[PDB]
């Protein structure tokens, strides 16, 4: 998250793909 | 520095985008 979210900006299905 | 707010950012908006189904946090 902090390598892909960090750096460039996430949509919210990149955020999605982190939810448990 | 830059890394903490944008993990703060981004468990904030890890709450709202799963809800109740909850999120896990690995910096």
């Amino acid at each position: 998250i902090v390598e892909q979210c960090c750096t460039s900006i996430c949509s919210l299905y990149q955020l999605e793909n982190y939810c448990n | 520095v830059n890394q903490h707010l944008c993990g703060r950012q981004l468990v904030d908006a890890l709450y709202l985008v799963c809800g109740e189904r909850g999120f896990f946090y690995t910096p």
